């Protein structure tokens, strides 16, 4: 498989929130 | 598609196999990471896989934002380390001269 | 035993780098010209469009005129992160 | 036995990084704000003048919002190369 | 001068102690590198130092432009690797939780 | 010592000439 439009949302909170 | 792109494809496809199972579909939680590691790093991480707590510290270490999941950005650090540790083992105790590879990790 | 496909993938990344590092000189050194051949042959357009010299300056962190294996892993990491984001377009 | 001064130097680089990585969060993660404190306290002016955010973008190779130890070693390598060139002025 | 700058100073001063002895004064040839390693990496490279041929492959590996000397740019790669391998040993077999350092390399 | 003006020439041929 060539991953195109995996269609679920990408995780994007690449930072500390603790 | 090049050899490198294919290898990159396999890292992404393997991450996605376990990230979608529970919780956030684009991240690996503790249980999904344990499963990926048990199955698809079964040779490279043979010794670590015998100690569930070692596997837990590894995940804690990779989880750079401390949100208890591995993003893909966090995960590819483990792939780079294992690739680097495999190449190191190919050259372990090297006496030279020139270039030669012994068997890598998990071999 | 037989390696998993993921493990074979990681070893193959080693193999890829050495196609270019073993062309000449130091066996773990990819010189500027070798790096252009690597980018053009192994990477997609949205990676190559950066230019092989801009990549060389980025990857040669110790400015010794070569990309060693750990410096090449910087390239691999950036390509993986980019490939992953593209898979969500 | 007792370590040489060179060996103590290398271990001390580990120690330096952890002053900032152990401030909060992941124990091997230096977040953007910690990295400004690191640069301002540990690096000379000709390193700092780059700006802590330009350094953060350079060092965070996997763009996960943190500088881990191997990424911090990129900073250490660049400072060493720079310090060496300056010693020939 | 900060702790990091001082450590950087010590790497540069140690390189210069052996680079000036023969040939190019700003580079380490095989003999100067063997001397630096025998004395000032006597603990970190204890095991490698027992095999002059291992020391020769290390130098061959660091000599990225294949001119048979180590520039300072080539040498600081060995310092980064040994620093990284020391931190790895501090965390070898780590089970967690949290952060703790065992003794490093050469200990 | 704080290495300033070490006064011998710095090696600068950081490239392959073999
Ligand atoms: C995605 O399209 C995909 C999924 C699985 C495979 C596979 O494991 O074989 C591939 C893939 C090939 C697909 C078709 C084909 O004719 C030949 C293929 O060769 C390979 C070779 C490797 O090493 C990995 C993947 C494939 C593609
Ligand atoms: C260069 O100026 C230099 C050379 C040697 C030393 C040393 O090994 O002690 C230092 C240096 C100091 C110099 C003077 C002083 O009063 C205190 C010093 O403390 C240290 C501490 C460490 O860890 C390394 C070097 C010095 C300076
Ligand atoms: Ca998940
Ligand atoms: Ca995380
Ligand atoms: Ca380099
Ligand atoms: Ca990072
Ligand atoms: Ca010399
Ligand atoms: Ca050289
Ligand atoms: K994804
Ligand atoms: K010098
Ligand atoms: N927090
Ligand atoms: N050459
Ligand atoms: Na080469
Ligand atoms: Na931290
Ligand atoms: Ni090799
Ligand atoms: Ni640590």
């Amino acid at each position: 498989r060539s991953p195109e439009s995996v269609a679920f949302p990408m995780f994007q909170s690449h930072w500390y929130s603790g | 598609m090049s050899q490198l792109e294919r290898n990159i494809e396999t890292i992404i496809n393997t991450f996605h196999q376990y990230s979608v199972k529970l919780g956030h579909p684009d991240t690996l939680n503790q249980g999904e990471f344990k499963e990926l590691v048990r199955k698809d790093l079964q040779n490279f991480l043979k010794k670590e896989n015998k100690n569930e707590k070692v596997i837990e510290h590894i995940m804690e270490d990779l989880d750079t934002n401390a949100d208890k999941q591995l993003s893909f950005e966090e995960f590819i650090m483990l792939m780079a380390r294992l690739t680097w540790a495999s190449h190191e083992k190919m050259h372990e105790g090297d006496e030279g001269p020139g270039h030669h590879h012994k068997p890598g990790l998990g071999e | 035993p037989m390696l998993t496909e993921l493990e074979k993938a990681l070893n193959s990344i080693i193999d890829v780098y050495h196609k270019y590092s073993l062309i000449k000189g130091n066996f773990h050194a990819v010189y500027r010209d070798d790096l252009k051949k690597l980018l053009e042959t192994e990477s997609p357009q949205y990676i190559r469009k950066k230019g092989a010299d801009v990549w060389f300056k980025e990857l040669d962190i110790n400015t010794d005129g070569a990309v060693n294996f750990q410096e090449f892993l910087i390239l691999v990491i950036k390509m993986g992160v980019a490939a992953h984001k593209k898979s969500h377009e």
